[PDB]
């Protein structure tokens, strides 16, 4: 509130710990894992370059 | 193939099958390039019915038992009309596509689906 | 070879060209639907930022952990990606920028945690070995902010527990209908009258900041959807144009085959008539 303006910064759904925690546990559970990769791979760059050049031949 | 020679029910069933098959022919090439999921709700439903109709047109013949291994089937005009009207009207949208191939009358498709 | 099969190829490609031309207009319509949803989210976030800025200045006695930087070796990223394909380089250019910035931290000896939105991002980390800590996928073309609560909370708790030192969101920015720019944006490390602060000003801050980060992630997700439809419009325009070239090449081959068939038939008619 202000002397010449009023704002209600609403919520789409009730925000409470019992509802809030279930979504976080589901996000942790939904993280599919098949291989424990180091994240230090160089392959990302080779495949990115391969596809980026292919996308240029397409136009 | 005239309503004054075969009646309106047979004529409409025959033209209904032809309309569905003609529409599927122009959608077939799209699915091969973009896939079935890129089509509309109406097209997805129509393609499933067209593939069922296409298989329900098949029939084992007594003179062909030497090639097919399975026994021959004789299907009357009323049984034929009832089967195509049911597939066109959606009475078999729940049956799998494979249930209509080489069976005979429409009840044989219902029985094959359970196997 | 035969003039019959060439006509079938021309018809097959012409049927395909008709639907790719239709999909371009569909992508534009969905792009306009996304642009109005981007504009509808702006009046909330700008007011929360205005309130946060005033409260943090009016109450110097408290500084929320999000407003102070810890110079340590562990970082987090929220990656926004599409679920569907048919995009003219949208995910490829984004992953290229992600890998470019991630390498700076890998080389500086810092560890990295990842949060993933969309099936294309999940497939990239699943195939290359990324250590994803939270994931979500198959969201609608019109996403709801309540679906983001879980994925954002997992990333916020890790910062509050001191496990993450800095958090960034990676997504595409809508520069104009023809241009989508891949970007990495920081999140967590953010008139002379006071409010009455009915509940504790410190308590209000601890709540308003969480709503601000979620509103930034939601705006990034909605803007990425507008970029996805713009990338799809361009991709279907190019697919329509490439089909036109294939039709043109086949038409020249067909005309050459048409002329050869008439010439051969006349050779056979003249040859047979000369022997009779």
């Amino acid at each position: 509130v202000q002397p010449n303006m009023v704002k209600v910064l609403a919520d789409t759904v009730v925000r409470a710990g019992d509802l809030d925690e279930a979504a976080a546990q589901e996000a942790l559970k939904a993280a599919e894992k098949a291989l424990q990769g180091k994240g230090a791979e160089f392959d990302y760059s080779a495949a990115a370059a391969r596809l980026a050049e292919a996308a240029a031949q397409l136009r | 193939l005239d309503p004054l020679v075969i009646g309106q029910d047979h004529y409409d069933t025959a033209r209904g099958v032809q309309y569905v098959l003609q529409r599927y022919k122009e959608l077939k090439d799209i699915i091969a390039i973009l896939g079935m999921d890129e089509l509309s709700e109406a097209d997805k439903l129509l393609v499933a019915r067209a593939r069922k109709i296409q298989r329900f047109l098949s029939q084992p013949f007594f003179v062909a038992e030497v090639f097919t291994g399975s026994p021959g089937k004789y299907v009357s005009l009323k049984d034929t009309i009832a089967g195509f009207k049911g597939i066109l009207n959606g009475d078999y949208d729940h049956l799998p596509e494979q249930a209509f191939y080489m069976v005979g009358g429409i009840e044989e498709a219902v029985e094959k689906a359970k196997k | 070879a035969g003039a019959k099969e060439i006509r079938s190829k021309i018809a097959s490609i012409k049927s395909t060209q008709k639907i790719t031309n239709a999909m371009e207009k569909v992508a534009v319509s969905k792009m306009r639907k996304a642009q109005m949803r981007m504009a509808a989210g702006r009046p909330y976030a700008e007011r929360i930022r205005q309130v946060i800025g005033h409260l943090a200045n009016a109450n110097p006695e408290y500084r929320h952990p999000f407003m102070v930087e810890r110079e340590v070796k562990r970082v987090g990223y929220i990656v926004v990606s599409s679920d569907r394909g048919l995009c003219g380089g949208l995910n490829i250019n984004l992953f290229k920028s992600l890998v470019k910035d991630m390498s700076g931290y890998r080389e500086q000896g810092a560890e990295i945690d990842l949060c993933v939105i969309g099936s294309k991002g999940a497939s990239f980390f699943r195939s290359f070995g990324g250590n994803v800590v939270a994931a979500i996928s198959h969201l609608g073309e019109e996403p709801s902010i309540n679906d983001l609560i879980g994925s954002v909370k997992v990333m916020l708790d890790a910062y509050l527990e001191g496990r993450i030192d800095r958090l960034f969101v990676v997504s595409n920015k809508f520069v104009n209908t023809m241009t989508q720019k891949p970007t990495v944006e920081q999140l967590i490390p953010l008139h002379h009258w006071d409010y009455l602060y009915e509940p504790d000003a410190k308590s209000l801050l601890d709540g308003l900041l969480v709503r601000y980060v979620e509103s930034q992630v939601y705006q990034a997700v909605v803007e990425n959807n507008a970029c996805e439809q713009a990338a799809r419009m361009i991709a279907m325009k190019n697919a329509t144009d490439n089909a036109g070239e294939l039709i043109s090449d086949l038409q020249l081959i067909y005309n050459k085959a048409r002329q050869a068939a008439i010439t051969q038939e006349i050779s056979e008619i003249v040859g047979g008539a000369a022997a009779v």
